[PDB]
């Protein structure tokens, strides 16, 4: 069966609080980073 | 104009949709079909609760056509009221299934 | 309406069963009847170059690309007229 | 024909815990994989698609 | 143990594989209608067709035979699918809006009237009429159908059910025939544009829906509908209705007045 | 008779700020006319009103495209 | 134009948006009157530890806040309809000049007597003569006579451009293969300016509107010179 | 497991919890392309030296914060967790079909990234109008990739509208009437109704625009006899409820929010607040061309969609007062979510005001693409739609989690947040009356003060987004688990415990006929 | 509502950290974008 509580509810582990951070960091980080690289690629190309 | 070959529930209903089926020939709701019929909820005429655990969260109209419920869980033992207008509540608990 | 008939006493699906046999289908066979019969090649249009028709904004992707998908040389040109 | 429902019943009501969309023998098992593997490869293909139409060609 | 009468459903992959085929369809029109390619659009057909058989399976599995639409399930049904029907008169909402925008306003282009200058529309007393009467026609014998079920009478549902299928499938060839016959196309302006929009949205609707009775036929052939359940044969029957009658707002609009 | 034109006068079939038609009906109107007279003895004096309002009115694109194709035969309008 | 640091319209140049001006205070006054009542009735409700938690009567005070603004909003409809049926009227304009979209340009088209027709193109910012307005001049601007009822027929010949000059109130969309009509009544000379207001692709910013206002007098000159 | 929970999931909060992720990140991607706006106009001169692509940049950001960010987070999210709560369903109508629901979004969102990424990508502004939209100004597959993003969306909100409707009518307890069920369902309920009639008509809209593009139909092709008018009608007769949809699960939430933090058993006028959200959604499907008031329609037909537009101000008023009415006499509880939701009254009602001074056809005329319209919007959306979200996320946070926030740090992020937008879009106004047009990646000199001061405001917001990262982070860091809630009485949703259990109502709640 | 204490505190040092990861992770990749286009506008 599938495990309840807290922490548990979610598809991401928060065992590690920096092994959490390290995780939420490329979440959000790789999301507010992409249109830069996409403007940067339309820049690029012409 | 005339001919069978077409099952009946009677004959071919199964699994849950058959239990509902059963029960109801009985007059029984062991599916929370209906909404269940209250009585004068006093002390010793208290609103029997069906459970099949030792608690079940009850929700009260305390007064017919107020928009809010008031929900609290009822545990198996004394009589238990609502915290709003105070009807009785009692868990009859378990069987309902075998 | 009413339609002009009765039924109403003992539903069966016999009632649906005698419409279906009884006017449903009969009235199928009537309008195949007149279409069957007035059918027969319309003497073709003839080709005016209209720029509102024969439209090409894009290429169709199958094709050369000029033909619509149910072309018909018979009945239907290209932007430059009929086909051989 | 024969009304044969209350075997596939028996068959699809048996209590060995495989979900409903496996409960059906072998078949399901290889049907399923097959429409998985189509989706993913499809899916990776139509990344790859979509990299080669992001850049331009002369 | 449960002891309400809803279905708590089985993990099932099927949302996944429908929501991945959903992108290769996408994906492959756009692969072929801008670098001439279908690969995408084949693969993309193929895991949907996949994706739709297991997931109705599954749902006849769920029903028929592990019993978990008790009639609180059955009522959820009914609702979802007039709500799904309801989402389609919306969606046809939109051509007949624009055949009547632009019928009713024609521009300088196409010789401000309708129909424009220079297309030589189809009489709607020949093959419409036809198709009028088999599509009405196949409404009479599918409520045959469903009398038929409920009188328990299998021979006489089927036997309606197939004559219904047969109209539903005659209607489509002589549908397919007016198209080629007809000199005037897609590409013929505005009136192309809404006259086979329109009518090529219904047919792919009259398809679907002869395709759902096919499979409530073969269901009925292995007995999996009783006299007093088979909430798929009625679903069909009420889709059924739906094309038969968009089929007439269609036959009145596009066919008989803007002509 | 009847001039002194500085632009095209109001025209209550044409009420509303959609004026497409306006040019329109001017244009046909006009090459309707310089048919009629000129094919049947008499003179396109009388036409003048309906080319001036037609001038007034329709983009040069529009009337040089439809000018185009009355010489081309592939004009939509009955003339 | 607009100038540095300016909070609201541009000052009117026409009759219809003096009584655009006059309408927007008649209405940004309700707005001043309805946000400073609900932060009153917000504050009001959040300072006082007096409580009545228990149930609330809910049919009485519901007519006070339903009839009230229905009496404001007609307060609101009645000015604005008029303004708007003034927008269109029977005004018998004593001349007519098409304007075309395109990406990216206006075309004027003066057609009453001659075949006047020119392109109208924004002065880059390098071609500036000291004192011209960066993004704002054209090298040919719309000259038009003064205190004469125009008619603007407005179009395009690619795709949606919008033709407005907010000193006079006018915006009306250039839509291919339609003749959109706006009257045009400056009540003085001058240049008045204006940018297109449909996004028209990659130079939406970039295609801007000059009128030059001058007497009737020198407009004829003008015209003959322009052919 | 992953996979059987996660890619598999038949579970309402499971689902809940994904489409929540989805939004957050996407939220990301709309906030990025939001500060590309800002730094574009920050000062004077082009930055970007492509204006294709500052309009690609500026369609974008409306697609992925409307589409990808409100929808999701609001009826995805919040609707699949709360709904079956807060009505004693174990859990949805169709719990599997619901998965699909979510599922569609992902490759909906990448389509869309997709259509930047291909040729110069689609910079037509979220309306997508013909031509600028057509094959001939817009050759190529940005567009088309644009269009089935849209298609994508729409089938999976169609498909989602249709299970709330079906769960909120058919699973309540037996003895419950719908006039008995909680504002936040309710306003879920009118949301599905809404989506359901109006995407329908987008999807033909936009099919109309693909067939146009390829297959040589002239639906708005003057050419062959089109109208670029037929599509904004069939955009708007969509476009305008899909603003109603994107704010009216928002008016749920804080219905509760402010009820629950004045210690009120129920919000002020409760039929009052149906009848208002019923009212709203039947008088946003007849004021569409209020969107097309320069198009050159008849002055009659400008008279009346003008008239009408007024009315839902009515309606709308009735819950604005009646959530005043529900702090009169409150134990007032200075939360973050309470902040929040006090927040939304007052910046809501100020973009509300602004959108009946557009209701005139006689005033859009001046006003119509300007920076008014985009302050009216920011307003109802930045500070209405994400005061919401904010205020239900932290308010109902522990709920979905087992943890709490930090509430001082919660505080602080509500005013850097109230700070940011307000120095962002308040002037704007400004531009808007001295008649700077929208979609405008440069300015005349005059415009320079209002863009500079919008800007700096927009990178303040910037800081709030990133704290409040940080936050979620710290939470989880922390693992403060919830003890005890009060007011659970009149608020099912937490009477199952932080979190609750993946199976609740097993055994359904006891509701009497009396 | 009321909570039990941090299962695992968090110090003051750590949420210094924390909050430096997390507001470094939205500024460098943007902030390197954004200093180069000056070499991206002109390639
Ligand atoms: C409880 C619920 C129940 C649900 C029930 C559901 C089932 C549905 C069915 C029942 C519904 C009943 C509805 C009432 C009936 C409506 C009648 C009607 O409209 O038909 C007129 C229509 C008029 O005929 P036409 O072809 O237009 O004639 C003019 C020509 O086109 C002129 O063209 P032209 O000038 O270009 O031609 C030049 C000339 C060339 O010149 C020449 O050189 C001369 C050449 C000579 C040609 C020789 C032709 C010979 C044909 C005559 C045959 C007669 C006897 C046949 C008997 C055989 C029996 C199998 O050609 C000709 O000679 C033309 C000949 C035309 C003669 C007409 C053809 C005969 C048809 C009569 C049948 C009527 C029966 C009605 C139904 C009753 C059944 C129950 O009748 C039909 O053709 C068939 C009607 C059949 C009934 C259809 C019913 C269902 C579908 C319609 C529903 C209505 C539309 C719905 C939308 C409306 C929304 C408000
Ligand atoms: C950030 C830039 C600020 C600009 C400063 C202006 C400089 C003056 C030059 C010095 C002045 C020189 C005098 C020149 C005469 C100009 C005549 C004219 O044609 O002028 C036309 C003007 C007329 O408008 C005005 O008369 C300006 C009103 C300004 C409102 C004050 C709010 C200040 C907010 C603080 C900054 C943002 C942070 C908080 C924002 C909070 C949101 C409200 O243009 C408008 O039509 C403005 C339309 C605004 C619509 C929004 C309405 C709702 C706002 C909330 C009201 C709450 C009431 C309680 C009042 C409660 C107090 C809060
Ligand atoms: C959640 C989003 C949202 C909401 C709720 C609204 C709400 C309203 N909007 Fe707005 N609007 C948008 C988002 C929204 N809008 C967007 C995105 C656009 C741009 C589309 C585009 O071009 O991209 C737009 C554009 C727009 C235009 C077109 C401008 C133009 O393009 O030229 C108009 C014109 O009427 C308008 C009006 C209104 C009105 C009357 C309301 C009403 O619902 C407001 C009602 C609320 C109040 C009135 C305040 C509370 C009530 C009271 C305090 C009662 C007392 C008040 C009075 C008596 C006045 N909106
Ligand atoms: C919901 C809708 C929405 C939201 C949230 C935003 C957010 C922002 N928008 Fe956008 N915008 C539009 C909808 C929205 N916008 C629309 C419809 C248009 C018209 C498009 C067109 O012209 O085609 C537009 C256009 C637009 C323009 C005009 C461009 C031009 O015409 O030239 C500008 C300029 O400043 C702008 C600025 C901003 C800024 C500074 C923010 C933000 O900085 C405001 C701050 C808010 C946030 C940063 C959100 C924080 C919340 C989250 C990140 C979610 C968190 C998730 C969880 C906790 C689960 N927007
Ligand atoms: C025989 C009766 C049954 C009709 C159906 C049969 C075949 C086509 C299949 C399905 C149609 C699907 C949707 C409708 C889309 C386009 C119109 C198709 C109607 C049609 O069939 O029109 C034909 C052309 O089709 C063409 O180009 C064909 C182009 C093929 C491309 C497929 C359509 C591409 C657009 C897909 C958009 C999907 C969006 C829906 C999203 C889901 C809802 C939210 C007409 O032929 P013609 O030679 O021009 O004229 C006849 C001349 N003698
Ligand atoms: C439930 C019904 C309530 C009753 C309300 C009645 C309202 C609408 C239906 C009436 C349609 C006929 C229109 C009559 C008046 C206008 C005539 C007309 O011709 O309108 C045309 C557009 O109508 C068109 O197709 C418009 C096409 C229809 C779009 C209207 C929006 C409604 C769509 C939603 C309905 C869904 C419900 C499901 C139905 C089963 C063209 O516009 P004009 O301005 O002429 O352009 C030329 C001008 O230069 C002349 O000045
Ligand atoms: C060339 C072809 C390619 C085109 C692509 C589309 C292809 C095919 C679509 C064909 C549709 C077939 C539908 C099969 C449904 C079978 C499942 C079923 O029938 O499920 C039933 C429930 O209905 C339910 O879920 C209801 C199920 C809902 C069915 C609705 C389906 C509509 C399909 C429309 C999709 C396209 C829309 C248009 C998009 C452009 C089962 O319950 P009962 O019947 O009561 O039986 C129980 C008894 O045995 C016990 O007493
Ligand atoms: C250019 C191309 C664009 C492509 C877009 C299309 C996107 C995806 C296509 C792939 C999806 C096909 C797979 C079949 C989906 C089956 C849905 C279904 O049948 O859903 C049913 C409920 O909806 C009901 O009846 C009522 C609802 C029935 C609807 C059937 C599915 C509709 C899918 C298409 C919708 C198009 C929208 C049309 C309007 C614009 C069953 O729900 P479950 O929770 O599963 O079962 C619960 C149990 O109680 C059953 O025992
Ligand atoms: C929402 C439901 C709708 C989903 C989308 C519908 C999908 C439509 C598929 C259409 O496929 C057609 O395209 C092919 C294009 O290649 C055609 O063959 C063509 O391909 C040959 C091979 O290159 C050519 O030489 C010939 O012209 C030939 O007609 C052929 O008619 C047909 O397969
Ligand atoms: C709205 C979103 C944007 C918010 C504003 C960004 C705030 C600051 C973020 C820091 O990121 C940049 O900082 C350095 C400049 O200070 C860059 O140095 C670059 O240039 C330096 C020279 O100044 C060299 O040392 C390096 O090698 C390097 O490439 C570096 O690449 C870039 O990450
Ligand atoms: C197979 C079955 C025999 C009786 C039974 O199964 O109980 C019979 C009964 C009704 C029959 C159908 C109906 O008579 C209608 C059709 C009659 C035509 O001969 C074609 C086959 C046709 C489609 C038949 C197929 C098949 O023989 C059916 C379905
Ligand atoms: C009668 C009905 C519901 C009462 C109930 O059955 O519980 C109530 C709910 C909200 C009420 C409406 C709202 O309070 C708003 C309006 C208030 C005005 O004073 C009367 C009309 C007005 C339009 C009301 C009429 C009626 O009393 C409504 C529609
Ligand atoms: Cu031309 Cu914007
Ligand atoms: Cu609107
Ligand atoms: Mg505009
Ligand atoms: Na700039
Ligand atoms: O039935
Ligand atoms: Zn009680």
């Amino acid at each position: 069966h599938y495990e309840e509580g807290p922490g548990k509810n979610i598809p991401f582990s928060v065992e590690n609080k920096w092994r959490l951070l390290a995780m939420m960091t490329l979440f959000f980080g790789s999301g507010f980073a992409a249109p830069f690289f996409i403007v940067r690629h339309q820049l690029l190309k012409k | 104009a005339s001919g069978g070959g077409v099952p009946t529930d009677e004959e071919q209903a199964t699994g849950l949709e058959r239990e509902v089926m059963l029960a109801a020939r009985k007059g029984q709701d062991p599916y929370n079909i209906l909404a269940p019929k209250a009585t004068s909820g006093t002390k010793e005429d208290p609103n029997l609760v069906p459970s099949i655990t030792n608690k079940r969260i009850v929700g009260c109209i305390c007064e017919e056509d107020n928009s809010t419920v008031i929900w609290f869980w009822l545990h198996k033992g004394e009589a238990q009221r609502c915290p709003s207008c105070g009807t009785h509540y009692k868990l009859v608990p378990h069987q309902l299934a075998h | 309406a009413s339609a002009a008939k009765g039924d109403h006493g003992g539903t069966g699906a016999r009632t649906w069963r005698f419409l279906t046999f009884g006017l449903a289908l009969p009235s199928v066979a009537l309008c195949t009847l007149n279409s069957w019969l007035h059918s027969g090649h319309r003497e073709r249009p003839a080709f005016i170059p209209y720029h509102h028709l024969r439209i090409r904004t894009k290429p169709f992707s199958w094709g050369d690309g000029n033909h619509t998908f149910f072309h018909n040389p018979r009945v239907n040109p290209l932007p430059t007229g009929y086909e051989k | 024909f024969e009304n044969r429902v209350a075997e596939k019943q028996k068959l699809f009501q048996e209590d060995n815990g495989l979900p409903v969309h496996l409960k059906g023998g072998a078949t399901d098992n290889i049907l399923y994989r097959v429409t998985m593997t189509l989706c993913l490869g499809g899916t990776l293909y139509s990344l790859y698609c979509l990299g080669w139409a992001s850049f331009p060609h002369k | 143990h449960q002891t309400h009468a809803y279905h708590m459903v089985n993990p099932s992959p099927w949302p996944l594989t429908g929501a991945l085929s959903a992108l290769l369809m996408t994906s492959g029109l756009t692969m072929w209608f801008h670098f001439n390619s279908m690969t995408l659009l084949m693969i993309g057909l193929t895991t949907n067709m996949l994706t739709m058989y297991q997931w109705w399976r599954d749902v006849i599995r769920e029903s028929t035979f592990q019993g978990h639409h008790t009639p609180a399930v059955q009522k959820g049904l009914r609702y979802g699918m007039i709500l799904f029907i309801i989402s389609e008169v919306l969606f046809f909402t939109g051509f007949f809006w624009a055949f009547y925008h632009s019928s009713l306003a024609p521009t300088p282009e196409l010789g401000g009237c309708w129909p424009p200058t220079g297309i030589h529309p189809l009489n709607p007393l020949e093959v419409p009429l036809l198709n009028t009467s088999v599509l009405l026609a196949s409404g009479v014998s599918i409520t045959w159908a469903h009398h038929s079920l409920m009188e328990g009478d299998r021979k006489h549902m089927l036997q309606a059910l197939f004559i219904t299928i047969t109209l539903g499938v005659y209607f489509t060839l002589l549908q397919a025939s007016e198209y080629y016959e007809a000199p005037f196309t897609i590409s013929d302006g505005v009136y192309g544009s809404t006259f086979f929009v329109a009518t090529g949205f219904h047919g792919l609707h009259v398809i679907i829906g002869s395709t759902f009775l096919i499979v409530c036929f073969f269901r009925q052939l292995k007995f999996h509908f009783t006299s007093n359940h088979h909430f798929g044969f009625e679903a069909a029957a009420w889709y059924w209705h739906f094309v038969d009658v968009v089929w007439l707002f269609l036959y009145v609009s596009i066919y008989w007045w803007g002509s | 008779k009847i001039k002194n034109y500085q632009t095209a006068p109001f025209d209550s079939r044409f009420p509303n700020q959609n004026q497409t038609r306006n040019c329109w009906q001017n244009y046909l109107d006009f090459h309707r006319c310089e048919k009629a007279m000129t094919a049947k003895g008499g003179d396109v004096s009388v036409c003048e009103w309906y080319r001036r309002v037609y001038k007034s009115l329709c983009p040069i694109s529009w009337v040089s495209t439809w000018d185009d194709r009355r010489a081309e035969g592939t004009f939509p309008g009955k003339i | 134009m607009a100038y540095p640091m300016q909070l609201g319209f541009q000052d009117a140049t026409s009759p219809i948006m003096e009584e655009l001006l006059h309408f927007h205070d008649h209405t940004l006054m309700i707005v001043f009157l309805i946000s400073s009542l609900v932060l009153y009735i917000i504050s009001l409700m959040l300072t006082t530890k007096l409580t009545h938690t228990s149930t609330m009567d809910a049919q009485e005070v519901e007519t006070i806040w339903t009839i009230l603004p229905a009496i404001i909003l007609i307060l609101i409809a009645l000015p604005s309809l008029r303004i708007l049926y003034m927008m269109d009227e029977i005004n018998n304009p004593s001349l007519t000049v098409k304007t075309m979209g395109h990406q990216w340009y206006w075309s004027y088209e003066y057609t009453d007597y001659e075949d006047l027709s020119f392109d109208s193109y924004m002065i880059p910012t390098s071609e500036l003569k000291p004192g011209e307005l960066r993004l704002l001049e054209v090298d040919n601007r719309v000259v038009l006579p003064m205190e004469m009822t125009i008619r603007m027929l407005v179009s395009s010949e690619d795709v949606l451009h919008s033709w407005a000059v907010p000193s006079l109130g006018l915006k009306t969309d250039a839509i291919p293969g339609r003749l959109n009509q706006t009257t045009l009544m400056s009540s003085r000379p001058g240049l008045y300016y204006g940018q297109c207001s449909e996004i028209c692709g990659s130079n939406h910013s970039f295609m801007p509107i000059v009128l030059e206002l001058v007497p009737l007098k020198y407009f004829e000159k003008w015209s003959a010179s322009m052919l | 497991m992953f996979i059987n929970r996660w890619l598999f999931s038949t579970n309402h909060k499971d689902i809940g919890t994904l489409y929540l992720l989805f939004g957050a990140w996407a939220g990301m991607v709309g906030t990025a392309l939001s500060l590309l706006i800002r730094a574009e106009l920050g000062q004077p001169g082009t930055l970007l030296g492509d204006d294709q692509i500052y309009n690609v940049v500026v369609t974008a950001h409306a697609f992925v914060m409307i589409f990808f960010m409100v929808m999701p987070i609001m009826i995805g999210g919040f609707g699949n967790w709360l709904v079956p709560l807060m009505i004693g369903a174990p859990d949805m109508a169709f719990p599997r079909m619901n998965n699909m629901s979510f599922w569609l979004l992902p490759p909906s969102f990448l389509l869309l990234l997709a259509s930047s990424m291909v040729e110069a990508g689609a910079g037509t502004g979220w309306t997508v109008y013909p031509p600028l939209a057509g094959n001939l100004a817009h050759a190529g597959a940005s567009v088309d990739l644009t269009i089935f993003s849209l298609h994508l969306a729409g089938v999976s909100s169609i498909l989602g509208a249709i299970n709330f409707i079906t769960t909120i009518i058919n699973m309540k307890p037996p003895a419950m009437s719908q006039y008995q069920t909680p504002l936040f369902v309710w306003s879920v309920m009118i949301t599905a109704v809404l989506l359901l009639l109006s995407l329908p008509v987008l999807a033909a809209g936009i099919t109309m625009l693909l067939t146009d593009r390829n297959l040589n139909t002239t639906f708005f092709d003057p050419a062959g006899g089109g109208d670029p008018i037929l599509y904004q009608h069939l955009f708007w007769f969509f476009g305008h409820p899909e603003v109603y949809i994107l704010i009216l699960p928002g008016f749920g939430m804080i219905s509760h929010i402010v009820t629950y933090y004045s210690g009120k058993k129920e919000p002020f006028g409760y039929m009052g607040m149906v009848w208002a959200m019923m009212s709203i959604g039947f008088l946003g499907f007849i004021v569409w061309a209020h969107h097309m008031f320069t198009v050159g329609m008849d002055v009659d037909t400008r008279a009346y969609f003008t008239s009408a537009t007024m009315i839902i101000a009515i309606p709308t008023g009735v819950k604005v007062f009646s959530w005043l009415a529900t702090l009169h006499g409150g134990n007032i509880k200075w939360s973050p979510a309470m902040m929040w939701a006090l927040g939304f009254i007052f910046l809501f009602t100020v973009g509300g005001l602004t959108g009946i001074v557009l209701a005139n056809s006689s005033l859009d005329i001046v006003l119509h693409d300007t920076y008014y319209v985009v302050a009216h919007f920011h307003y109802v959306l930045s500070m209405g739609a994400v005061f919401a979200i904010m205020g239900g996320f932290v308010h109902w946070f522990p709920l979905f989690s087992g943890y709490t926030l930090n509430d001082t740090w919660a505080k602080i992020h509500f005013a850097i947040m109230f700070v940011g937008v307000n120095m962002t879009f308040f002037p704007q106004h400004f531009l808007g009356l001295s008649g700077m047009p929208r979609r405008y990646s440069d300015y005349p000199d005059a415009y320079t003060m209002w863009n500079t001061i919008s800007s700096m405001g927009s990178f303040i917001s910037l800081t709030a987004v990133m704290l409040m990262v940080f936050i979620i982070w710290e939470a989880f860091a922390s693992k403060r688990e919830v003890l005890t809630v009060d007011l659970t009485t009149t608020n099912l949703e937490w009477l199952n415990g932080c979190p609750p259990p993946y199976h609740t109502f097993e055994e359904p709640t006891y509701v009497n006929l009396k | 509502i009321t909570a039990k204490p941090a299962k695992t505190p968090t110090s003051p040092k750590e949420q210094a950290i924390g909050l430096s990861v997390t507001f470094l992770s939205f500024l460098l990749p943007a902030g390197w974008v954004l200093y180069h286009l000056d070499n991206y506008k002109k390639s």
